[PDB]
């Protein structure tokens, strides 16, 4: 029984992480856009708003020094900028269009985005996996008014507890397999007190 | 043929594409056509920042430098008008493209030097009678360096310039005067200089690579110390095109 | 000075930690 | 709680500090003398749940001691050997803790904080390069401040201008 | 010594009053209301939409 | 930094005058008749 | 673990006290001159 | 006896005086690179950019901080969970301005305190003792993965993990606020009746126990010298303790059996700290604190406001001033 | 305070004619917008361009005005930037892309009205905090 | 002699009307008709020497003169300051709600 | 006046250490039997 607790807990802890990251066999379209996704996301939507205002993305400089909209990776591929630098490994179905051998394609960005990438994009940025236990969608200083948690955070976190007593129900029946197959899983033998019959640490 | 999952996390991103050794030819230039550079790109391979020595009499130097900011350097995409001049000098004019990478080096003994490594309206011309970019071909000219850090951003007493606080708020009561340079944020805008050696040209497909220099000032934190003068150092490569 | 202070106070405690682990009064039964 | 982050800094006091070591080592010391007891028990009776294996007449201990100890000291470097010292030791930690956070917060009655490190501000306030995790909590305390009081005061009639409130970028 | 007690007018003459820093605060805004408590003036954080600058 | 110039002495007999204090104490008791 | 032979009782009376005293402090008295200087 | 037979004899020897053991061959190593470099860079280290934006923070004594300002500093937003070891930097310059010390440190000292945690079993396993400590032991443990890995994996990136140092923690529980609003959720409120109700009992159980302790000594002597280390008879009257609790309350909320009651000792705390875990890993994946924010509406449909929306204005202000370089767009998502 | 008739008529048309909402359209109005706007527009703002508000005042300065029922029920069939040079049906829900947009697909006159007029109402109610964003919460 | 720019242009017709050289692209959603077409042919075609140089912009419709020519009252221009036209700010300037 | 800022501690360190060190051994000579 410990050995297949542990290995189930370890099973959720994999669960958690797939449902978190993975939208091939957990697609967006179903289970909502990943957190990366959702990040990325936004990043994309402001970019689109903001070129079609006139502005060029890729000489964009943000108030940090690094670009506003586009930036590089730590090994030179070109990433959306702002904090979902830290979602660059983020790929999907409406964002890959725009990406060439270097990353992100700032012709392709020009000139290529169509409106169903606007509209993904859009979605994707706006169903994000932030919410309240009582499914109040958005970031915990957001007004009630959209009712939404992310199927992704139930399954995530529901499966990351369970996961976790499992871990601990592996230590718990290991540790008593062990003492009872020993033989002293009720108790220390008064009379054959094992410490008792050892040197003294000191 | 390489693909992004062929390239991801390896470097080569952050590289510009090489010329065989065999592009040593001659690209026509007709002066009856207008031309663009496509792509400029421009890899940066050596950092140095003139050292401020004390007597101010004495020849100062550049000095080599660790870069600690990792692959994040180069300058790509870059597109532009290719103009052919009346002395048959051709001006490259920079419209647009990734044309700035903030960049921190770090000097021996520790004292990091960020800076705006960039090409920003760059404006640069060759020779006069250009009638084909050869190997012999360069181009010399300027751009812009504006600050490291634009408008809003917030130092960590949360003063600015276009936002943020204007006064040290922990020191209430402290005198203005001494604190003046760290209170009031101001915005530099200085000229670089860059050249450009076309060391490998294919003529056939408009594609010419070499090395490049350019000088320019670093980070002056928003006015609240003076710039290095940097000097970067590195290959370059450009598709000139018909328009 | 400070970093000199902090640093002492802290390699003090670890000695402590030696002499309060290795160089205890040994716990005997009666 | 949050008023006493923003407008006191509470956490940076070292009163309050004192009060969560002894708030937080006195429920160490609740699991950890519990849990040690429980598994040093001495077999007295032959069932598998093991506490009515237990009287409360009895005269001897329930669980060893001496075992304990060893168990300790090898795991630990340290270990009780005297129960009266550790008992006593179980009333002395969490007591002192709260009386220390006890004081503290007498001392923030008269807004008598420990807000700020004077040399931290003279550096930061110099040197705009300058940035540690306390400056970056005065940072958060600030727009506490400005952003809860109006209706947390309402007595204050404060009215803000949307162009005085301190925000970072975009947010 | 004293420097004497400042009046704050703006471009209209209307005079205006500095909204006193509450012992709670180890900082605060800088805001000017008219005698009725209308805001009248103040020191911005963010500028690119400050309507009651000094300045303005 | 611009520290308090009197923080030094300040944890160094913080630290000096209690700590001799118990080394005394345990000092002399060792010395005590086992 | 045997005992140490080898060692011995260490002692310093209430006059050697009293002259160890008066020389610190003498000594402090005259060199703090020249620490503070 | 050869020689790995006599080598696995003494890394499992029930005498030496501190146990080795096989967990104790991964702990010991693992948990000294962690606390060198722990130390080094407390002490040393240079400005660490930990979100990213070329803004470096200090966090050692030697570049201005104190011991309550002070940091071993989170590795950059740019760098997000990829793993960054020393031989992936060009340079330690390079490794120390993007924060690998602080990866090192923590995938040591995590690795060290699981194999703690499996070395307390395995000492109570030589020892011939029952199981369990370590299990206790699992809560706190649990707590600082999750706030070292399992937050940091949610929000993809090492950045966000809690930084090692004082200031920073607090740092960490201000935003952690911001955007979670845990103190609404209802596993911290759990864990604080964990550590709240542990410190009652501990209190509780050290008094009742002192309270009853069986005269044994004098006046003129410290009443501890009235138990002998080893001794069978128990050092308290059980019986005087449990009359007294259960006349301060009423006799069947007392506790009469002393495994019973140290039962209760261990789990209470350890459970409440189980959920303050699990608190902060669940709100890893934004399953944040109740959100009761405009909840109270009037008849027109005035917003009539509770004390939770003077939270969430509070909340607010940590929002909106955070990271304040660190954001180019309206919505903070990670 | 009560949501009386009075805060229930708003104008119909840009000719100054009102309609007079029920609470029962009151409430259909607020369902609706939840049900097909409210991701995006939650509390009168825009989140995916901020710079775009349902402001009764903003809509009002829209091209063609949008502060009327007719002007909102339009824009739900044929949405147009704010000077109505572009129709931007192709990026914003609307009936006449309810291909794209799906949720637009079980929407009726009826419930576009009522939308329409629950966007005209709750500024009425909310004020500064509808189009406000968090410095008005 | 240290000055912050920006508030110093507070000072000049830039904190009273829309900076045809200088404001940030949003501004133009104070008035009738000006956004986005309009705004975004504007900032591009920056800087003018005069107001009424604005309606000089190559390819503008007959109506979006007369637009441009109703709203020239709301219109001012000052030089170029770098401060608040580097970054791209003039297209998105940090600020949302 | 313009002292050497070290002069304090120094002072009370050289006053203080071997004074401890004496009283040390003072008292637990007295502490001894007989
Ligand atoms: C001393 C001993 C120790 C005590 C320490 C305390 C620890 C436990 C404390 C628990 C307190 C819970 C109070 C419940 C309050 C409540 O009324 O809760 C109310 C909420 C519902 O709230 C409503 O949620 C709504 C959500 O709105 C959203 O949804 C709406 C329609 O649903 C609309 O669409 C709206 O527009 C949209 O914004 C609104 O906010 C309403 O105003 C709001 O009242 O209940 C829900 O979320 C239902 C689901 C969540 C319930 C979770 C309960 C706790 C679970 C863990 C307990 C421990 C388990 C251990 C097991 C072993
Ligand atoms: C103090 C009192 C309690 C004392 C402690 C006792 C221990 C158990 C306590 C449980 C709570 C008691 C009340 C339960 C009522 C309730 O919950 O009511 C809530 C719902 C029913 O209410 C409905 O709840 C909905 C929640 O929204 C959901 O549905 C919405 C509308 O479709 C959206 O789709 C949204 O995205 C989605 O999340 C909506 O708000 C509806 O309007 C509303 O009617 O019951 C449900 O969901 C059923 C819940 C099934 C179990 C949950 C499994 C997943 C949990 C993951 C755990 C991991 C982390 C936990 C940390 C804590
Ligand atoms: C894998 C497990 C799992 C997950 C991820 C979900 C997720 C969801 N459920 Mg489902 N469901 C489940 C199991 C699950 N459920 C079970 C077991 C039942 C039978 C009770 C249901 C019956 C059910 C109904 C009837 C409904 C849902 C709904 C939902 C949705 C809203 C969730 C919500 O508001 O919860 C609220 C959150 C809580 C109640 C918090 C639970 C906290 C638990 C009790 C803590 C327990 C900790 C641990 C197990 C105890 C250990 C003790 C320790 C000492 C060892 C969400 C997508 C709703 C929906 O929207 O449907 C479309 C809905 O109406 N569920
Ligand atoms: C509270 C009780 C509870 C509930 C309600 C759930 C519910 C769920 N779990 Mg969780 N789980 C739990 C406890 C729970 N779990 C515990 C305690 C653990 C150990 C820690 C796990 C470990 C776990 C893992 C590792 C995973 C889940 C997953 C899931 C989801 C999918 C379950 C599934 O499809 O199984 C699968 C069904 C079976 C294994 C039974 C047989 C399936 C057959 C082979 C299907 C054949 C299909 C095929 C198409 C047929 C075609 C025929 C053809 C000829 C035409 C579901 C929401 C999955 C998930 O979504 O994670 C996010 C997942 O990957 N669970
Ligand atoms: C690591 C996390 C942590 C921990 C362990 C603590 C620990 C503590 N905090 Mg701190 N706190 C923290 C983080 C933490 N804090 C943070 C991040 C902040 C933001 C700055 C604060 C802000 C804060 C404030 C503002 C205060 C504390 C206080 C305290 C102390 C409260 C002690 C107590 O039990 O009072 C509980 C109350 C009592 C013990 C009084 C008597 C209670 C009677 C007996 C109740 C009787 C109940 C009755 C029988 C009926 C009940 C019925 C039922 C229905 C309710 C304790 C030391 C308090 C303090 O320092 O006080 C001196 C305090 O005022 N903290
Ligand atoms: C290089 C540099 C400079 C590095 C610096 C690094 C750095 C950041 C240092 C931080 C500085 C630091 C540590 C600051 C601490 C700040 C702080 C708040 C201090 C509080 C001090 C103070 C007096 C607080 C007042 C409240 C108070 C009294 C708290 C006491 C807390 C306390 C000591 C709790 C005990 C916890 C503990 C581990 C107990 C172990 C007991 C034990 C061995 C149990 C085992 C056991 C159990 C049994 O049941 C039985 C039967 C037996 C037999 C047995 O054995
Ligand atoms: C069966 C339910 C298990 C629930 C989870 C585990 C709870 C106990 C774990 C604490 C471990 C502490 C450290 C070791 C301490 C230790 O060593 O344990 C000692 C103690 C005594 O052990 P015994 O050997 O006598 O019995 C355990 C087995 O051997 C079975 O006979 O163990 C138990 O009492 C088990 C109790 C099971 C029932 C407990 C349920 C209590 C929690 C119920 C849920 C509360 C949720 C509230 C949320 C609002
Ligand atoms: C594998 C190695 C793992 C452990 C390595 C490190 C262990 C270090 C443990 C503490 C050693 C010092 C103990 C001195 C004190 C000492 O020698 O204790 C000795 C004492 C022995 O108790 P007895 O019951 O034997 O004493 C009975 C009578 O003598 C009473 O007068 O132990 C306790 O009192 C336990 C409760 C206090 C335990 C306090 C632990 C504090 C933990 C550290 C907190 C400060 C850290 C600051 C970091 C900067
Ligand atoms: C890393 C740095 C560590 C620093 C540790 C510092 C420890 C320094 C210990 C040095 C203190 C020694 C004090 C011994 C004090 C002391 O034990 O004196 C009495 C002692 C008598 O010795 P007996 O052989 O009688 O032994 C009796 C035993 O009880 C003593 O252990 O004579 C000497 O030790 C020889 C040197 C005498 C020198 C004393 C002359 C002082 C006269 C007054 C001078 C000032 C006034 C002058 C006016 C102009
Ligand atoms: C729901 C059906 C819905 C309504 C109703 C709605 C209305 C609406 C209006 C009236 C405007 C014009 C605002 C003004 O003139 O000031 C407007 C503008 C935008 N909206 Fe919208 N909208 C509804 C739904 C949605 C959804 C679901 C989104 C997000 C995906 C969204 C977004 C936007 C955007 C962007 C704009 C600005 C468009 C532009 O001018 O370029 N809306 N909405
Ligand atoms: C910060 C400044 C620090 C300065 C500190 C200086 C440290 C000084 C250490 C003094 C050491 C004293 O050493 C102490 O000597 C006495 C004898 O004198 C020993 O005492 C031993 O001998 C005597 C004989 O009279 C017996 O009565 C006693 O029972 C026995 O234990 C102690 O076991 C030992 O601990
Ligand atoms: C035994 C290891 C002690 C820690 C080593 C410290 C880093 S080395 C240290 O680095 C500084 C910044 O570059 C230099 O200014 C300084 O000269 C140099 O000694
Ligand atoms: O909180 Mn708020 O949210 Ca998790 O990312 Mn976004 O800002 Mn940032 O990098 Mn540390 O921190
Ligand atoms: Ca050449
Ligand atoms: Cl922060
Ligand atoms: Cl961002």
């Amino acid at each position: 029984l410990s050995y297949s607790l542990g290995a189930l807990s370890m099973m959720g802890f994999i669960a958690t992480c797939f449902v978190w990251f993975n939208n091939t066999v957990y697609p967006s379209e179903f289970y909502g856009p990943t957190g990366p996704e959702a990040s990325q996301a936004q990043a994309m939507t402001f970019l689109i708003r903001d070129q079609k205002l006139g502005a060029n993305v890729g000489s964009a400089q943000g108030p940090t020094g690094l670009g506003k909209y586009l930036m590089r990776s730590p090994t030179g591929e070109i990433i959306f900028g702002g904090e979902t630098m830290r979602f660059w490994d983020f790929r999907g179905p409406w964002l890959e269009p725009l990406r060439g051998p270097n990353g992100l394609d700032l012709n392709k960005i020009k000139n290529d985005i169509q409106p169903w990438q606007e509209r993904r994009a859009a979605e994707y940025m706006t169903h994000a996996p932030l919410g309240s236990l009582n499914s109040v969608g958005g970031v915990a200083t957001e007004i009630n008014s959209v009712n939404f948690v992310s199927p992704r955070s139930w399954l995530a976190t529901s499966h990351f507890v369970l996961a976790f007593f499992f871990l601990v129900g592996h230590l718990w029946h290991a540790g008593r397999a062990r003492a009872a197959a020993a033989g002293f899983e009720k108790g220390i033998d008064r009379e054959s007190e094992p410490v008792l019959s050892m040197p003294s640490l000191d | 043929t390489l693909t992004y999952d062929d390239i991801v996390g390896t470097g080569l991103a952050n590289k510009c594409p090489t010329l065989d050794d065999t592009a040593r030819g001659a690209y026509p230039i007709d002066s009856s056509q207008t031309y663009r550079i496509a792509r400029l790109c421009l890899q940066p391979t050596t950092f140095l920042v003139k050292e401020e020595p004390k007597n101010k009499r004495q020849e100062a130097e550049f000095v080599p430098t660790k870069l600690v900011t990792r692959e994040t350097t180069s300058l790509d995409q870059i597109q532009g008008e290719l103009k052919v001049n009346s002395d048959g000098s051709l001006t490259f004019v920079e419209e647009d493209g990734i044309d700035f990478q903030p960049v921190t080096v770090q000097m021996a003994g520790g004292e990091r030097i960020p800076l705006l490594f960039t090409v920003k309206n760059l404006v640069a011309s060759t020779q006069p009678n250009v009638t084909s970019i050869t190997t012999s071909t360069d181009f010399k000219g300027e751009f812009n360096v504006p600050s490291y850090r634009t408008a809003n951003f917030l130092d960590p007493k949360g003063r600015g310039l276009a936002s943020g606080y204007d006064s040290a708020i922990a020191l209430p009561q402290a005198k203005e005067e001494e604190l003046a340079r760290a209170n009031v944020k101001r915005f530099s805008l200085t000229k670089g200089q860059i050249s450009l050696n076309v060391a490998k040209v294919d003529g056939r497909t408009g594609e010419i690579a070499g090395t490049f220099e350019s000088e320019q000032l670093s980070d002056d934190d928003m006015g609240a110390h003076e710039p290095h003068e940097v000097k970067i150092q590195g290959v370059f490569y450009a598709s000139i095109e018909p328009a | 000075m400070e970093t000199i202070t902090y640093v002492f106070i802290f390699a003090c405690i670890i000695a402590l930690f030696f002499f309060a682990i290795f160089f205890r009064e040994p716990p005997r039964i009666t | 709680l949050l008023f006493f982050q923003g407008f006191h800094n509470w956490t940076l006091n070292p009163f309050h500090m004192m009060g969560v070591a002894g708030v937080l080592g006195g429920a160490l010391l609740c699991a950890i003398h519990g849990a040690t007891v429980e598994n040093t028990l001495f077999q007295d009776g032959e069932g598998a749940s093991t506490f009515r294996a237990f009287n409360p007449t009895q005269a001897e201990e329930t669980y060893s001691m001496v075992t304990a100890n060893r168990f300790w000291s090898q795991i630990f470097g340290i270990a009780f050997s005297n129960k009266r010292w550790l008992h006593f030791f179980m009333l002395f930690v969490p007591v002192t803790g709260l009386w220390m956070s006890a004081i503290g917060v007498v001392g923030l009655a008269l807004n008598l904080r420990s807000y700020d490190f004077i040399s931290q501000e003279i550096r930061a306030a110099e040197d705009p390069e300058f940035e540690t995790f306390y400056t970056k909590n005065l940072l958060l305390n600030e727009g506490i401040r400005a952003w809860m009081a109006p209706q947390d005061q309402p007595h204050e009639n404060f009215v803000f201008p949307e162009e005085v409130l301190p925000r970072g970028n975009a947010l | 010594a004293w420097k004497g007690h400042a009046v704050f007018r703006n471009k209209e003459g209307e005079e205006l009053f500095v909204r006193r820093m509450p012992a709670f605060f180890e900082s605060f805004p800088v805001i000017l209301t008219d005698k009725n408590g209308v805001v009248k003036a103040d020191i911005p954080f963010r500028r690119a939409e400050s309507k009651y600058s000094f300045e303005q | 930094m611009e520290v308090n110039q009197l923080g030094l002495i300040a944890t160094a007999l913080f630290v000096l005058v209690p700590s001799v204090f118990l080394i005394i104490l345990y000092v002399q008791t060792e010395s005590q008749q086992k | 673990m045997e005992p140490n032979p080898n060692r011995q009782p260490v002692e310093l009376n209430r006059t050697s006290l009293y002259l160890g005293l008066l020389l610190i402090l003498v000594l402090a008295l005259l060199f703090s001159s020249y620490f503070f200087n | 006896a050869n020689l790995w037979e006599r080598f696995c004899n003494w890394v499992t020897s029930t005498d030496n005086r501190l146990y080795v053991g096989w967990f104790g061959v991964i702990m010991i190593p693992t948990l000294l690179a962690a606390t060198i470099c722990f130390v080094i860079a407390f002490i040393a280290a240079p400005p660490v950019d930990i979100d990213g934006i070329r803004e470096p923070v200090s966090g050692s004594l030697l570049y201005g901080n104190n011991i309550i300002t002070g940091a071993v500093v989170p590795s950059s937003n740019a760098i997000g969970l990829h793993f960054y070891p020393i031989w992936e930097a060009a340079s330690l310059d390079e490794w120390l301005y993007n924060g690998g010390p602080y990866q090192l440190i923590i995938f040591h000292f995590l690795l060290g305190a699981s194999c703690y945690m499996g070395r307390q079993w395995e000492l109570s396993y030589r020892l011939g003792m029952r199981p369990w400590i370590c299990v206790a032991y699992s809560a706190p443990l649990a707590s600082a993965f999750a706030v070292f890995l399992i937050y940091p994996i949610g929000q993809g990136s090492f950045s966000d993990g809690m930084p090692l140092g004082i200031s920073g923690t607090f740092n960490f529980m201000i935003v952690f606020q911001a955007e979670h609003n845990i103190l609404m959720h209802p596993f911290h409120q759990l864990g604080v009746a964990g550590v709240f109700g542990g410190a009652l009992f501990c209190a509780m159980h050290g008094s009742l126990v002192t309270s009853s302790l069986i005269r044994e000594t004098t006046e003129t002597e410290s009443a501890n010298y009235g138990y002998k280390f080893g001794q069978e008879e128990e050092t308290y009257n059980i019986v005087a303790a449990h009359g007294y609790f259960g006349r301060l309350i009423f006799q069947y909320a007392s506790f009469n059996n002393s495994r019973s009651l140290h039962f209760f000792l261990a789990a209470w705390p350890v459970v409440g700290v189980w959920f303050a875990a699990l608190g902060i890993s669940t709100m890893a994946f934004n399953l944040n604190g109740f959100n009761f924010n405009h909840s109270v509406i009037d008849a027109k449909g005035n917003v009539i406001n509770t004390w939770a929306d003077i939270i969430n204005r509070a909340n607010l202000g940590m929002e909106v001033m955070h990271e304040r370089n660190a954001h180019n767009f309206p919505l903070d998502l990670a | 305070a009560e949501l009386t008739p009075e805060v229930l008529t708003v104008p119909l048309n840009s000719e100054g004619k009102t309609i007079t909402l029920t609470e029962k359209q009151y409430l259909e109005g607020k369902r609706l917008f939840q049900y097909a706007c409210a991701s995006c527009h939650v509390g009168g703002i825009t989140k995916t361009n901020p710079s775009l508000d349902l402001r009764t005042e903003t809509l009002a300065l829209a091209t063609p005005p949008r502060d009327n029922i007719e002007g909102l029920v339009d824009y739900m069939k044929n949405p147009t930037t704010y000077d109505g040079e572009q129709e931007i049906a192709e990026v914003h829900p609307s009936l006449r892309s309810a291909d794209i947009f799906p949720k637009m697909r079980n929407l009726t006159e009826k419930d576009l009205v009522a939308i329409a007029g629950h966007i005209l109402v709750e500024p009425k109610i909310l004020g500064d905090k509808w189009g406000g964003g968090k410095v008005y919460y | 002699e240290l000055v912050n720019v920006v508030d110093e242009k507070l000072g000049t017709a830039y904190g009273e009307k829309i900076d045809l050289n200088n404001t940030n692209i949003a501004a133009f959603i104070q008035y009738r008709g000006l956004y986005p077409t309009l705004a975004k042919l504007i900032v591009k075609n920056a800087p003018y020497e005069s107001v009424e140089d604005v309606l000089n912009i190559p390819g503008l419709t007959e109506r979006q003169k007369q637009i441009l020519r109703e709203n020239l009252e709301h219109f001012t221009v000052t030089e170029v300051e770098t401060a608040l036209v580097e970054g791209g700010d003039r297209y998105n300037n940090g600020l949302y709600k």
